[PDB]
C-alpha cells in the first residue's frame, strides 16, 4: 500500500470530519482487532428530500486500493439494493469513480458520495449494470416505485 | 518446428518477446568466442542462456594468480587450470541441452577454415593485427563479426554483420530490411584528417580515441594492465596517447589527462553492463529478428553513458 | 468574461457568458439548459482531452471563445 | 582488486541488502560479490520455477521447488563462499523488517517486479535513511534511478500506480478486448474458488436453476413468489459449493442463462453487437508452433473446461470446508480453467479465439525480459551503488537502458537526479521523535494521554500506525475508539522498531512517534523519549 | 501551431503539434493516453534536460520538427 494514498486517506477523514453533508456517514471500518483501517470504509447515504429513497440510510463499503488516489475507489452496498446502476453483488458504476471516463485523482469522499447520493436519486437507462431492477423501471414504473419504497423502509436508521 | 516442450518451457519468457523463429533460428545457431575477461565469461554465459544450440569458444591462457579472486564461471582456486577447462563445467551447468567447445589454440595459429562453421565470432583481450586478420577472414566468409572489451569504466564493442537481413516490429506485422558494415580495417584505421570526419569529430565520443590508445598498448608492451604497475604503464598510456592521437591527427587534450585513472583497472559492472548489451547485439543479429545498432558502442562509466557511433563506413 | 464556444453532436452552438474560474457550472449549466439527454450520457471533449466535472479553463489552460466540442457518450461501456 | 582502496575496503566493511532474488537480483548478487561486497542480505518470497530458468543465471534446472534465496546463497557458495551472505525466505511486507532492519544497511537495492513491494521497501528506506538505488527491467527496456533522502526525490515523488486491474464493472457486462475477458475468467475463477470476494465476483447472482429470459413477462410471479430481494440472491459460489461444481450446470449457467441475462439489457445491445448463448449439448453433439499457440475449437475448449473444473473440484476438496484456492499463472488446472473460459467468452461476444500462450501472457501479467537487459541493468546498479559509497552523489544520475539507439546516438542516457517534490508527503522533513517504552504493559489510555496529549500538545489526537497497510490506532472522536483504550500496544501489534504518525484537527501539525522497546524503564515509569 | 516530435524509447515515432504558451502537461498526457501507459511511468527528456511538469515551450525553446525524448521506467525487475 502506497504511503502516499495513507496520507491522502487521513487528509480526507480529516476534512470529512471538519465538514459533511448532514446525516450521512463515511468511516473507515472496525478492524477485527478493534482499529480503523482507513483504505476501506463503511459508509452510509440517506435519501433526498420528496425522493422516491427519502428517509433510507443505505449502507455502502468503498474499497480503496494501494494506486489511490491515480486509481478511483471501489464502492458496493451491503446489502446490494435493487437498482438499475448497481450489480447485485453490490458494487456500484459510474463516471465519477471510473478511470477512463472521469475520475480526477483530485476529488474527495464527500463529492463521490454526493454523486453515488444523486446517481440513486437518477437511475439511468443509457447505461444499465443490472438486469431486473433496469427492465422494471423501463416497463413497469409503479412496482419499481413501490420496490424502492420497500427498499427505502428496509435500510431506514 | 522441432522445439521440445519442456525446451519451450524454459525459454518461456524469451518466446513471449521475441517470438518462437527467433529461438529456432538462435537453435540452428552456433557462435565463436575468444578471450575470457570477467567479458568473456558473462558473455559466454549469457549466449549460453540465450538458446544458442551451440558455442564455441578459445582462449591461450591458464588462470594465474594475479587473476582476481572471482570470475563467476571458474571454481574456486582454479589457478594454474585452464580457463577454459576451468569454466566449461558451470558453462555447461548454465544450461545442459547447449553444448559448448574449449579450446586452448591460440586464434593467431588457427586456421581459416576453422570459422566457416559458426554464424558468429566474439573477440576479446587480443591484438588489433589478429583482429584485422579475423575480421577480414569473416567478412570473407560472410560471417557476422563482433567484438569488444572493457578497461576500467570505459567499454566498447564492435560489430560488422556484412551483408546483413533483419526484421523488425512496425513501431509506427513484421517487416524485412537490410544493412551492410565495413571491416575493422575500413572502421579502425578511419581517416580523421579527412574533412567529413574532422567534422563529425567535434561531436564524436572519445572512447574510440582512448580504446585505440588501449589497444596500441596491449599490442606493443605485450599484456593488459595491472594494478602493480599503475604509475610507469600510466605515464607509457598518457606518452603513447599525444603519440597517437597527434599521428591520427587529432588534439590529444580531447582525450583528458585522468582517462588514465578510470581505464586502468577490470571491474565487474562496467564488464557486464558492455558484456550484455554485447549479447544483445549478438542475438539480435543471429535471430536476425531486431535491428543491428551501428558498428561501433562505447560507455563512460564515470560519464554514465553509452554511445553508438559510425566509423569508417 | 468567458466567451463560450460549445457545439453539440447536431451542430448547435450556444452561447454563454461565465467568469475566469468557474470550475463545474459552466459545464452542469450547458448539460441542464442543452440536454435533451440524460447528464450521465454526454461528454464534451477540449483540445482532444476529456474534462472532469470540475475543470476550470484557468487549471485547464484554455482562454476566451476557446472551441468546445461534444463528444458521443460512452456509457454504453 | 582493481577497485580503490578507499572504497575496496568500504564495500568489504560494509553491509548491503539486496531484495528479490530475480533474474535481476541474482545478477545483481553476482556482480556485488565480484565487485568485493563482503556481507550481503538477499530476502526473496517466491520459488524457482521451470520458467525461471529463461533469466535466473545462479538457478539450475535441479533447483526447482527450492526458496530462491536459499538456492541463490548455495549457487554463490559455488565461486565465492567468502562473502557474507543472508538469505531470507519472506516477503519485505512482513513488520520484523522494521526501520531498525534496513538502519543496519550502509547502501540498498530494489529488485522487485511488484509495485507495492517497491513502493514499501522506499518507504522504509527513507525512514531508515539508507540510499535507495531504483530499477526495473521489461524485454529490451531497463533504468536505474538513484533514491537518495533529501537530495533527490524518492520512488513516490511521482506516484506510480500497480499493474491494471480494470474498473470490473466493463468486463462484467461488455468485455471489448482479450484482456477484458481474460480478468473476467480470473476474477470469475476467484468468485467461485477463491474467497468470498464481492469485488471479484462477476457472475450474476440469481434464482440460478431458472433460465431468465425477460422477467417483465413474468412479472406477478417475480413478486408472488418471492418477495424483495430476489430470493434473497443466491450466491454464485454457493451455489457451485452445492451443486458438486456440475461441468454441464456450470457451464450452461456461465455460457447460457447468464448470456440471455445479459441479453435482456436492450439498451445496452441498440449499440454493442449483441453476444450470443452457447449451449453445452449442442457445443458437444455438433460433431506448427508450441501445443499452446494455437487456437482450438469450442467444443475442445468445452471438454478442457470440464477437466479443469473436475481437477479443481478435487484440489478444492483436498481442501477444508471449501477453502479459497489461490490463483497461479503455472498451475495446469487453474489455468486451463481461465483459458478456456476466455475463449468462451470470446466466441461469446463474436471475438476472435486467443491461444493458451496468449492468455499466459497476459493474465498473470508476465512481463518478458532477456538476460543481456537484466545483465545490463544489474551492473549499472552496482556502479551506482560504488558511486554512492564514494560519496559522489553529485555525479549520481539516472540511468536508462534502450533497445534502439536515440537520435542523440546514445544508448544509455544520463539525467540528473531531480531534486525531491516538497509536497508528495514521504520524503517531506516532518518531524519525528523516537520514545523507548515497554510495549507488553503501557496501554493505549497512556498513548494517548501521556504519551501524545500533554507531551506534545495534540488536543485532538487521531495516532496512526504506518505498518504498509494503513490502519489507525486511535480516534480524534473517543465514540470510534474508546472500547480499546484498556490494550496493550502489544494486544496490537505494535513490536520493537515500529512507529506511528499523530495529527490533530485543531493544532493541524503532525509529529511522527517511532517505537524503541526498552524493558530496562523500570516500574516508576513506561516511556521515555529519546532526546 | 508549432510542430514537434517525439521519439519514443523503443524507437516508436509519435509526432504532435503545440503553440508556444501551450504546457507541455497537454503533451506528455496525450502522450501517456494514446500509449496507454500511467502518466508518472514516462519521463520527458530534451537533451538530457528533464521535462517538468511546471514547462512551457517558450521556456525550453525549441524549434519546429524538434525531438522531445520519452523513456518509461518500468516495472517488473
Ligand atoms: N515482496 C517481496 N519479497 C521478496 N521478494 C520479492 C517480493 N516481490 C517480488 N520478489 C522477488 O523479486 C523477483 C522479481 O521477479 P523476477 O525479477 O521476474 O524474477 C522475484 O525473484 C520475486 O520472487
Ligand atoms: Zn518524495
Amino acid at each position: 500500500m502506497s504511503g502516499i494514498a495513507l496520507s491522502r486517506l487521513a487528509q480526507e477523514r480529516k476534512a470529512w470530519r471538519k465538514d459533511h453533508p448532514a446525516q450521512f456517514s463515511a468511516v473507515p471500518t472496525k478492524n477485527p482487532d478493534g482499529t480503523m483501517n482507513l483504505m476501506n470504509w463503511e459508509c452510509a447515504i440517506p435519501g433526498k428530500k420528496g425522493t422516491p429513497w427519502e428517509g433510507g440510510l443505505f449502507k455502502l463499503r468503498m474499497l480503496f486500493k494501494d494506486d489511490y488516489p491515480s486509481s478511483p475507489p471501489k464502492c458496493k452496498f451491503e446489502p446490494p439494493l435493487f437498482h438499475p446502476n448497481v450489480y447485485p453483488s453490490g458494487t456500484v458504476c459510474l463516471s465519477i469513480l471510473e478511470e477512463d471516463k472521469d475520475w480526477r485523482p483530485a476529488i474527495t469522499i464527500k463529492q463521490i458520495l454526493l454523486g453515488i447520493q444523486e446517481l440513486l436519486n437518477e437511475p439511468n437507462i443509457q447505461d444499465p449494470k443490472q438486469a431486473e431492477a433496469y427492465t422494471i423501471y423501463s416497463q413497469n414504473r409503479v412496482e419499481y416505485e413501490k420496490r424502492v419504497r420497500a427498499q427505502a423502509r428496509k435500510f431506514a436508521p | 518446428g522441432g522445439i521440445s516442450e519442456e525446451e519451450a518451457a524454459q525459454y518461456d519468457r524469451q518466446i513471449r518477446l521475441w517470438g518462437l523463429e527467433a529461438q529456432k533460428r538462435l537453435r540452428a545457431s552456433r557462435v565463436l568466442l575468444v578471450g575470457l575477461k570477467g567479458l568473456g565469461a558473462e558473455i559466454a554465459k549469457n549466449l549460453i542462456l540465450a538458446g544458442v544450440k551451440g558455442l564455441t569458444m578459445l582462449d591461450h591462457e591458464q588462470v594465474t594468480p594475479e587473476d582476481p579472486g572471482a570470475q563467476f564461471l571458474i571454481r574456486t582456486g582454479s589457478v594454474g587450470r585452464n580457463r577454459a577447462e576451468a569454466s566449461l563445467e558451470r558453462a555447461q551447468n548454465l544450461n545442459p541441452m547447449v553444448d559448448v567447445k574449449v579450446d586452448t589454440e591460440d586464434i593467431e595459429k588457427k586456421p581459416e577454415s576453422f570459422f566457416t562453421q559458426f554464424d558468429a565470432v566474439c573477440l576479446t583481450c587480443c591484438s588489433r593485427d589478429v583482429i584485422v586478420k579475423v575480421d577480414q577472414i569473416c567478412h570473407k566468409n560472410s560471417i557476422k563479426f563482433f567484438t569488444g572489451d572493457v578497461f576500467g569504466y570505459h567499454g566498447y564493442t564492435f560489430a560488422n554483420l556484412g551483408e546483413h537481413e533483419f526484421v523488425e516490429e512496425k513501431t509506427k506485422t513484421m517487416v524485412k530490411k537490410k544493412v551492410v558494415f565495413c571491416p575493422v580495417k575500413e572502421a579502425l584505421e578511419v581517416d580523421w584528417s579527412s574533412e567529413k570526419a574532422k567534422a563529425a569529430l567535434k561531436r564524436t565520443t572519445s572512447d574510440y580515441f582512448l580504446l585505440q590508445v588501449l589497444l596500441k598498448f596491449r599490442t606493443d608492451k605485450g599484456r593488459d594492465p595491472s594494478s602493480d604497475t599503475y604509475e610507469e604503464d600510466s605515464e607509457l598510456l598518457l606518452q603513447i596517447r599525444n603519440d597517437v592521437l597527434d599521428s591520427l591527427g587529432i588534439s590529444p587534450d580531447l582525450l583528458p589527462e585522468d582517462f588514465v585513472r578510470y581505464c586502468f583497472s577490470e571491474m565487474a559492472p562496467v564488464c557486464a553492463v558492455v558484456g550484455g548489451i554485447l549479447a544483445q547485439e549478438i542475438v539480435k543479429a543471429l535471430s536476425q529478428r531486431d535491428p543491428p545498432h551501428n558498428n561501433f558502442f562505447f560507455f563512460d562509466g564515470m560519464k554514465g553513458n553509452g554511445i553508438v557511433e559510425c566509423l569508417g563506413p | 468574461y468567458i466567451k463560450l464556444k460549445v457545439i453539440g453532436q447536431d451542430s448547435s452552438e450556444i452561447h454563454f457568458k461565465v467568469k475566469m474560474t468557474t470550475h463545474l457550472k459552466k459545464l452542469k449549466e450547458s448539460y441542464a439548459q442543452r440536454q435533451g439527454v440524460p447528464m450521465n450520457s454526454l461528454r464534451f471533449l477540449f483540445e482532444g482531452q476529456r474534462i472532469a466535472d470540475n475543470h476550470t479553463p484557468k487549471e485547464l489552460g484554455m482562454e476566451e471563445e476557446d472551441v468546445i466540442e461534444v463528444y458521443q457518450e460512452q456509457t454504453g461501456g | 582488486r582493481g577497485l580503490p582502496r578507499e572504497l575496496a575496503e568500504a564495500v568489504a566493511g560494509g553491509r548491503v541488502l539486496v531484495v528479490g532474488a530475480g533474474g535481476i537480483g541474482c545478477e545483481l548478487l553476482k556482480n556485488l560479490v565480484l565487485t568485493g561486497f563482503s556481507h550481503i542480505d538477499l530476502i526473496d518470497l517466491d520459488t524457482i520455477d521451470v520458467s525461471n530458468l529463461n533469466r535466473q543465471f545462479l538457478f539450475q534446472k535441479k533447483h526447482v521447488g527450492r526458496s530462491k534465496a536459499q538456492v541463490a546463497k548455495e549457487s554463490v557458495l559455488q565461486f565465492y563462499p567468502k562473502a557474507n551472505i543472508v538469505a531470507y525466505h519472506d516477503s519485505i511486507m512482513n513488520p520484523d523488517y522494521n526501520v531498525e532492519f534496513f538502519r543496519q544497511f550502509i547502501l540498498v537495492m530494489n529488485a522487485l517486479d511488484n509495485r507495492a513491494a517497491r513502493n514499501h521497501v522506499n518507504r522504509m528506506c527513507l525512514a531508515a535513511d539508507v540510499p535507495l538505488i531504483e530499477s526495473g527491467t521489461a524485454g529490451y527496456l531497463g533504468q536505474v534511478t538513484t533514491i537518495k533522502k533529501g537530495v533527490t526525490e524518492c520512488y513516490e515523488c511521482h506516484p506510480k500506480p500497480t499493474q491494471r486491474t480494470f474498473p470490473g464493472c466493463t468486463i462484467r457486462n461488455t468485455p471489448s478486448e482479450p484482456i477484458h475477458c481474460i480478468v473476467w475468467a480470473k476474477y470469475l475463477f476467484n468468485q467461485l474458488f477463491g474467497e468470498e470476494d464481492a469485488d471479484q465476483e462477476v457472475s450474476p447472482d440469481r434464482a440460478d436453476p431458472e433460465a431468465a429470459w425477460e422477467p417483465t413477462e413474468a412479472e406477478a410471479r417475480a413478486r408472488a413468489s418471492n418477495e424483495d430481494g430476489d430470493i434473497k440472491r443466491i450466491s454464485t459460489k454457493e451455489w457451485a459449493k452445492s451443486t458438486g461444481y456440475d461441468p454441464v450446470k456450470l457451464f450452461t449457467k456461465l455460457f447460457k442463462d447468464d448470456i440471455r441475462y445479459l441479453l435482456t439489457m436492450d439498451k445496452l445491445w441498440r449499440k454493442r453487437k449483441p453476444p450470443v448463448p452457447l449451449d453445452w449439448a449442442e457445443v458437444q453433439s455438433q460433431g506448427l508452433g508450441l501445443k499452446d499457440q494455437q487456437v482450438l475449437d469450442v467444443k475442445s475448449y468445452a471438454r478442457l473446461f470440464s477437466k479443469s473444473i473436475e481437477t479443481l473440484r478435487v484440489h478444492l476438496a483436498e481442501k477444508g470446508d471449501g477453502a479459497e484456492l489461490i490463483w497461479d499463472k503455472d498451475d495446469p488446472s487453474a489455468m486451463d480453467f481461465v483459458t478456456s473460459a476466455a475463449n468462451l467468452r470470446m466466441h461469446i461476444f463474436s471475438m476472435n479465439m486467443k491461444s493458451r500462450f496468449d492468455i499466459k501472457s497476459m493474465a498473470g501479467n508476465i512481463i518478458p525480459a532477456i538476460a543481456t537487459t537484466n545483465a545490463v541493468i544489474a551492473g549499472l546498479i552496482v556502479l551506482e551503488g560504488l558511486k554512492i559509497l564514494s560519496g559522489k552523489i553529485d555525479q549520481c544520475r539516472t540511468i536508462f537502458l534502450n533497445k534502439q539507439p536515440n537520435p542523440r546516438k546514445k544508448l544509455l542516457v544520463p539525467c540528473a537526479l531531480d531534486p525531491p517534490n516538497p509536497n508528495c508527503y514521504v520524503c517531506a522533513s516532518k518531524p519525528e521523535v523516537t520514545v523507548r517504552l515497554n510495549v507488553h504493559k503501557v496501554t493505549v489510555l497512556t498513548l494517548q494521554d501521556k504519551i501524545v496529549k500533554e507531551k506534545f500538545a495534540m488536543v485532538a489526537p487521531d495516532v496512526q500506525i504506518e505498518d504498509g497497510k494503513g490502519t489507525i490506532l486511535i480516534s480524534s472522536e473517543e465514540g470510534e475508539t474508546e472500547a480499546n483504550n484498556h490494550k496493550k500496544l502489544s494486544e496490537f501489534g505494535i513490536r520493537n522498531g515500529s512507529r506511528l504518525q499523530a495529527d490533530d484537527f485543531l493544532q493541524d501539525y503532525t509529529l511522527l512517534i517511532n517505537i524503541l522497546h526498552s524493558e530496562d524503564l523500570g516500574k516508576d515509569v513506561e516511556f521515555e523519549v529519546v532526546g
